[PDB]
């Protein structure tokens, strides 16, 4: 689910699951 | 940044990992 085009809640929800309880940062205007 | 390396194109998990905290 992580290779390919992953935009809007669709990446926040990737990130979500690939760091856990580390969490992580979503800047969109980086 | 993020969108650029995996909305505009296709993501990849090492790409991911480097937005972990």
């Amino acid at each position: 689910f992580v290779n390919q085009h992953l935009c809007g809640s669709h990446l926040v929800e990737a990130l979500y699951l690939v760091c856990g309880e580390r969490g992580f940062f979503y800047t969109p205007k980086a | 940044g993020i969108v650029e390396q995996c909305c505009t194109s296709i993501c990849s998990l090492y790409q991911l990992e480097n937005y972990c905290n």
